[PDB]
Formats: structure tokens, C-alpha cells, sequence
């Protein structure tokens, strides 16, 4: 009457199983990073030679009030 | 069949770390002469360059 029934594979077999290592690139040349860094190290002297120049000038007025008040 | 990705994530923490591959590399340098002559099997073996698998 009743068959065999243990524990088997599915006809076919089973799908394919990843083993292999899989460590992808993300990717950016050391040149790329180097200018990255340059360019943003330039935009941040710039910045800062005008806001350190506009500071000179506001501490000059503050000097020439303090001139004017010391009599 | 999920189990090659855990494996990828273990090797994105350490392989390629300089910290772990500064505590790993060239430590504990075995011959193959000495692996043979003091017993060692296995991986203790098969790291330095014997090829044998039982």
C-alpha cells in the first residue's frame, strides 16, 4: 500500500549555493581622494583669509574708538 | 545558502583591517621542517606551504 517516505532532495536537486569570497570595490583613485582633500583644504583658506581680514578691520575700529575715548 | 554573506561581512571586519593584519602577520612563523618534526596537522600544516589534507 504505502511507499517509502524518508527525507530526500526535491527532484532536480537544490538551487545553486554562493561560496565564493565577495568583497566588492567601492571605488575612488587615491588621486581623486588627494584632490578632494586639497580642494576642500583651498576653499577653507580662502574663507578664512577673508573672515580673518574683515576681522582685522573691525578690531582697527574698535582700536580707533578706544583712541578717541582715552583723552 | 545564506551563509557566504555572514562569511563576507567577517572578512570585511578583519581581512583587509591594518590593525588585525598588524597583530597577525608574521607572528608565530613556523617551517615546514619544524611543523613536520613537532607533530602539527591541520591548518598549523597547511599554513606553511604542506600540502596535505587527510
Amino acid at each position: 500500500a504505502s511507499k517509502v517516505k524518508q527525507d530526500m532532495p526535491p527532484p532536480g536537486g537544490y538551487g545553486p549555493i554562493d561560496y565564493k569570497r565577495n568583497l566588492p570595490r567601492r571605488g575612488l583613485s587615491g588621486y581623486s581622494m588627494f584632490a578632494v582633500g586639497i580642494g576642500t583644504l583651498l576653499f577653507g583658506y580662502w574663507s578664512m583669509m577673508k573672515w580673518n581680514r574683515e576681522r582685522r578691520r573691525l578690531q582697527i575700529e574698535d582700536f580707533e574708538a578706544r583712541i578717541a575715548l582715552m583723552p | 545558502k545564506n551563509f557566504s554573506f555572514r562569511i563576507d561581512e567577517l572578512e570585511e571586519m578583519l581581512t583587509n583591517n591594518r590593525i588585525w593584519r598588524n597583530r597577525t602577520v608574521d607572528i608565530g612563523v613556523v617551517t615546514a621542517e619544524d611543523a613536520l618534526n613537532y607533530g602539527f596537522s591541520g591548518v598549523m600544516l597547511r599554513g606553511s606551504g604542506i600540502q596535505w589534507d587527510l
